């Protein structure tokens, strides 16, 4: 009809989704109300301005921001001086999602830079001369795979990488993040991601890892950083994704996991929160929503007959509305929520989450939902690795040609 | 800002 | 000595006592990518850090240099590693180092390195006496700090400091009954002490939770806890639960209450309850109300639940095709 609002967040009934604090005010409700009031303003802006809403992904602005950042950054990034391979990954992936080609001048310089970050003993550090750490190692491998050239693949010293992973492995199945470092579920994922992509998984490398990850699932249904800790989207993504790689998703109670992640989508804002009773944040558009494709693939493998054949188990439309309307910086780049400043991390994860929300794929079955202008459509992302499905296939195929170190 | 490492 | 923010702070390249060392610039290559345009102070400290690290100089001056490198970027795990090497080689007083890490954590509480460093100190000293109070102070500024709660669980578990934690949990729940981190801690304490099998304990817990639900019907955490502590034994194992939830339907409804009812029906159907059909319909009816009216953000999940319950609990479900 004519009175019909096609944007879910602008429908009159949507106002019913506002927080009900039961007249019991606590820090949690107060903070939540503040965000909802700010988000409501964004939603009502077109109406107060008397303009018809048009959801446009500011591609050219995002491209300029990324293109320059891949080369040079301000001192605002001093706090990420130990995360340079992440800056490479976040930027290259955002460009890949936006379907912007990677010039070979750029590709070769990234390769050479990541080589400088590679440790003589395996793994990659946060910058040249820094000790190897599993997080920048995961980021470096992903970045080299996004490039996907023989030169890129050849940068990875597979023998030393495997040695590095073994030096971090613990008797309980977990891994340290780096020598003398902390332990949490991120390490299991970083290790499984790089080891699977490079084909260096020996028969015992991940002995007990699936069990350790399974111990992280708590009473909430989600997964915490270490056994006993509160369920958290980033760690849950790390746990499930790692288990999917190890082909042990079944160690988890997938039912409670699914109920927990779906409950993390915010009824009013449309985006996802990282933990129950916390605020919405654009990066969780990936960590949380990315779980749905994983759960769909797992449940389906168990012959689940009730699974939809066209949608993920989350409000794809509402997530897209949240990102497009509330997470774009006018000058380029994406963010956490209105009032927050842009950064490459949020640019990478908001776009990743947007791609997940736009594309449903389950074998022969394929169904897209592109909110706003059709030019808004991004390139698909692999739900386990968060790099193009084609890069994943290409990389794995290439490394399967080499033999697992030692044989 | 969000810190992942 | 000379703080990084001191008005009279001087760059290392202008310090006489460092004249013998040649700073080592960062090896970014011929044509850098993601090159950070560091400020003068940052690059200067790090060029000197690269020098001491490269020659593995385990000196008092190197020790003080790491404090500056850390203040410039507390996330530099390589600097923290070298600092720990120096703490051991130079036999530095660890309680003095504890005073230092408590100040740094107060400044940058959402950083991985600082909490890991504090853990290492506690382990080295085998002394958890300042932990609970230190953590309580951080939690007093951010009651949901993940690193703080994680460190707290480790201290409590490793040193067996369970005695007063439930009292602490109750205090924080008073301050903010919506704090999911506290509900998680409550579960943490009880699981590792009495456990939830003790019927007197489980009952106390459910009573408490229903009481909190009545006070704040829309607080999702209480609902998740209630479900979390009963779901393992099976929701149908508690016949009075259903009746009682239905009694809140009028004056205390929420999509949470409705969702829970579906959880109970679902388990009842899983454990061959009486009136298989009457229950199933009540369930599909609630799923529809949720997907179309009371909880549309989760319409895909609710439609899936309704479809699953249908798929295996309808009177036709066990009936062969030919019939
Ligand atoms: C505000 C958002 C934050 C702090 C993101 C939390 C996410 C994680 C922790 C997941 C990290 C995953 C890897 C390092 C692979
Ligand atoms: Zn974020």
């Amino acid at each position: 009809p004519v009175w019909s609002e096609p944007l879910y967040s602008l429908r009159p009934e949507h106002a019913r989704e506002r927080l009900q604090d039961d007249s019991v005010e606590t820090v949690t409700s107060i903070e939540q109300a503040k965000v909802e009031e700010k988000i409501q303003e964004v939603f009502s802006s077109y109406k107060f301005n008397h303009l018809v809403p048009r959801l446009v992904l500011q591609r050219e602005k995002h491209f300029h921001y990324l293109k320059r950042g891949l080369r040079q950054l301000t001192d605002a990034y001093e706090c990420l001086d130990a995360s340079r391979p992440w800056l490479c990954y976040w930027i290259l992936h955002s460009l890949e999602l936006l379907d912007e080609p990677i010039p070979q001048i750029v590709a070769t310089d990234v390769c050479q830079f990541l080589e400088l970050c590679q440790s003589p003993d395996g793994g990659f550090g946060g910058g040249p001369g820094q000790y190897p750490h599993l997080a920048p190692t995961y980021a470096a491998v992903n970045a080299l795979c996004i490039i996907g050239t023989e030169e890129a693949y050849n940068v990875i010293n597979r023998e030393k990488l495997l040695q590095y992973l073994y030096s971090l492995k613990q008797p309980d199945g977990s891994f340290l993040m780096h020598v003398g470092g902390e332990v949490d579920v991120r390490s299991a994922y970083c290790a499984a991601s790089v080891a699977s992509l490079t084909n260096i998984i020996t028969p015992d490398l991940f002995e007990g890892t699936a069990e350790w990850i399974a111990r992280c699932q708590n009473w909430e249904g989600g997964i915490g950083g270490v056994p006993g800790m509160e369920a958290h989207g980033g760690y849950t993504f790390c746990g499930l994704a790692a288990l999917v790689i190890l082909k042990k998703e079944r160690s988890l109670n997938l039912k409670s996991l699914l109920q927990w992640v779906t409950s993390r989508q915010m009824r009013f804002e449309g985006g996802f929160q990282g933990r129950c009773n916390k605020l919405v944040d654009g990066c969780y558009s990936f960590w949380q929503a990315g779980l749905l494709p994983l759960l769909h693939r797992a449940l389906h493998a168990q012959g689940d007959p009730a699974l939809s054949m066209s949608h993920w188990m989350f409000h794809q439309q509402a997530l897209q509305e949240y990102i497009l309307m509330c997470c774009q910086c006018p000058a380029g780049g994406l963010l956490d929520k209105p009032g927050k400043s842009r950064d490459f991390y949020h640019t990478c994860y908001c776009l990743s989450g947007l791609s997940i929300a736009q594309h449903f794929g389950s074998g022969a079955m394929l169904h897209d939902v592109v909110m706003g202008v059709p030019e808004n459509v991004l390139q698909p992302t692999h739900p386990v690795y968060n790099i193009g499905p084609d890069k994943v296939i290409q990389a794995t195929t290439h490394f399967l040609q080499k033999p697992v170190p030692g044989f | 800002k969000c810190v992942i490492m | 000595f000379l703080s990084l923010d001191s008005p009279t702070y001087v760059l290392y390249r202008d310090r006489a006592e460092w004249a013998d060392i040649d700073p080592v610039p960062q090896n970014d290559g011929p044509s850098p990518v993601v090159q950070i345009i560091y400020s003068e102070k940052f690059r200067d400290v790090y060029d000197y850090f690269r020098a001491v690290l490269q020659r593995d100089e385990r000196s008092e001056r190197a020790f003080k240099l790491t404090r500056d490198a850390i203040e410039l970027n507390a996330a530099n795990y390589t600097v923290w590693h070298f600092r720990r090497v120096l703490l051991r080689s130079l036999q530095k007083d660890l309680q003095e180092e504890m005073n230092y890490i408590i100040a740094i954590i107060e400044e940058q509480p959402k950083n991985y390195q600082v909490w890991h460093h504090r853990r290492v100190l506690v382990e080295w000293l085998k002394d958890p006496s300042q932990e609970l109070e230190f953590i309580a102070d951080i939690l007093n500024q951010d009651a949901k700090n993940y690193h703080a709660w994680q460190h707290r669980q480790w201290v409590i578990q490793e040193f067996r400091l369970w005695d007063n934690e439930l009292q602490y949990v109750d205090q924080l729940l008073k301050e903010d009954v919506r704090n999911n981190s506290v509900w998680n801690q409550r579960h943490f304490v009880i699981s590792n002490t009495t456990g939830y099998s003790d019927r007197a304990v489980l009952e106390r817990e459910v009573q408490y939770t229903l009481e909190m639900i009545k006070l704040v019907p829309h607080n999702e955490s209480a609902w998740n806890y209630l479900k979390g502590i009963l779901q393992d034994r099976g929701l149908s194992r508690y016949p009075n639960l259903l009746n009682q939830l239905l009694d809140l339907q009028p004056s205390h409804s929420s999509p949470y209450l409705i969702a829970f009812l579906v959880d109970i029906y679902e388990d009842m159907l899983e454990n061959q309850c009486d009136n298989k059909e009457d229950i199933l319909n009540k369930a599909l009816e609630l799923c529809e109300i949720l997907a179309k009216e009371k909880d549309t953000i989760r319409k895909e999940y609710w439609r899936y639940i309704g479809r699953s319950l249908q798929s295996k609990h309808s009177r036709e479900s066990d009936i062969p095709a030919s019939v």
